[PDB]
């Protein structure tokens, strides 16, 4: 007759009943929403992968190190990444100049 | 003649301090979609200290007057929660320096190994692709020395730093993992600024870099990085049985017998369809064949419960 085990179990059971329908909780553990959110998360990550490889070949990391000497160049590179993440063409980058 | 450039990096946004967990994204999206120039909604991870309340961020186009949008949404509740938003100003300091010891050879050589493992793990974890930046990556970790020439006759290293930057820029742009700070920004892709703050090497130490202090940095830094590759915790097979892991096929059998109700003698009415049967064996054949949509949902409910029950690092009250 363990009180601690019965308390942790009842707290867990009362938690599941309370947070059943909530979207944050469903997203973590419910098979359908975990499957849908992971595919959505993978698609967003695959978009970011193309942005990195675009910045590689275009040459935004060509002469750019992670040092505060080139703090201005990093901010410009970061803005160039967000433009490409939003589906921005090479014409759209010209406002950084 | 070509079109106007679009400043997509700049985007003004709102900030809601307290959002209840009963409110979904669709309710906040549908509320703000009626306003012109709506883009996306972000919600932080709910914290148990505040009864699982989230922090919201509604992003908009930079063309729109955010101050008037903030005023219109001021006294508007959703379900029962006052949203009461404020204007989120832009990020002031985006390139933050850290300690300057991180440009030393031995730390740079060590960070290439750690950064490579972060990429190796996260590329398998998220399941992209092999990654071309990790081709012959162990060839930079090994030392090259003129030891034979010294035996007979008896700081900054730019080549390694260029290699490290490609790994850290990959981690930060793709996986949203700020390496030098040792932290993920998981919601960034929904948040107002898609790639905000990045952390950068310091200027240079004014005094000599000590012999043991290099080893102490490496020990302390890997200690900070270890939670980033944390596989999700799970209870043991006995401990899950104590807490009450529901069996899928057994719980489905309970659903059948509960629905297989006996109205009278040679009368077995089930409430799912509402049709009479002569015996309980006929009702089981009816539920399995015809109502195959319901028995899937019972298995999903059990898995939904078991995934929550199995997770040792469980969301619970403080």
């Amino acid at each position: 007759n363990d009180y601690k085990l019965d308390f942790r179990r009842q707290q867990m059971q009362d938690f599941f009943l309370a947070h059943k329908d909530e979207e944050w909780f469903r997203s973590k553990y419910h098979p359908d929403e975990v499957g849908k959110r992971r595919q959505e998360a993978r698609g967003a990550l695959q978009n970011r992968l193309r942005v990195f490889l675009s910045l590689m070949e275009t040459g935004w990391f060509d002469n750019l190190l992670l040092d505060i000497d080139k703090a201005d160049a990093i901010v410009k590179m970061l803005d160039a990444a967000v433009i490409k993440m939003e589906g921005g063409t090479e014409n759209d980058l010209r406002i950084l100049e | 003649l070509e079109c106007k450039p679009r400043p997509l990096h700049k985007t003004c946004s709102l900030f809601m301090r307290n959002i209840a967990p009963n409110i979904s994204r669709a309710e906040i999206i549908s509320l703000c979609k009626r306003y012109p120039g709506f883009m996306r909604v972000a919600l932080s991870e709910p914290q148990p200290e505040r009864r699982f309340f989230r922090r919201g961020w509604v992003t908009f186009d930079r063309s729109v007057n955010i101050k008037e949008i903030c005023w219109n949404l001021q006294n508007i509740r959703l379900r029962e929660c006052e949203l009461s938003p404020g204007v989120n100003r832009d990020l002031t300091r985006r390139v933050r320096n850290i300690n300057g010891i991180t440009q030393h050879k031995q730390i740079v050589r060590n960070d290439i190994k750690l950064a490579a493992k972060l990429i190796h793990t996260l590329d398998d974890r998220t399941q992209l692709w092999q990654n071309p930046i990790l081709k012959n990556i162990t060839d930079y970790l090994i030392e090259e020395v003129s030891a034979e020439e010294e035996e007979l006759l008896g700081e900054r290293d730019e080549k390694l730093i260029k290699v490290l930057d490609k790994l850290l820029l990959y981690l930060r742009i793709v996986h949203s993992l700020d390496y030098y700070n040792t932290c993920e920004y998981p919601n960034e892709d929904e948040m107002p600024n898609r790639c905000g703050i990045i952390h950068v090497r310091g200027p240079m130490p004014p005094n000599r870099i000590s012999h043991g202090e290099v080893l102490e940095w490496q020990k302390t830094f890997e200690e900070k990085l270890t939670p980033l590759l944390s596989v999700r915790e799970s209870l043991s097979e006995e401990e899950a049985q104590k807490m009450g892991r529901k069996d899928p096929e057994q719980e489905v059998e309970k659903f059948v017998t509960s629905n297989t109700q006996e109205l009278g003698k040679d009368k077995w009415l089930c409430p799912l369809s509402g049709k009479k049967f002569k015996g309980p064996e006929f009702v089981r054949k009816h539920i399995f064949n015809k109502h195959a949509e319901k028995i899937e949902e019972v298995k999903k409910e059990v898995a939904f419960f078991n995934n929550f029950l199995t997770d040792a690092k469980r969301p619970a009250l403080p």
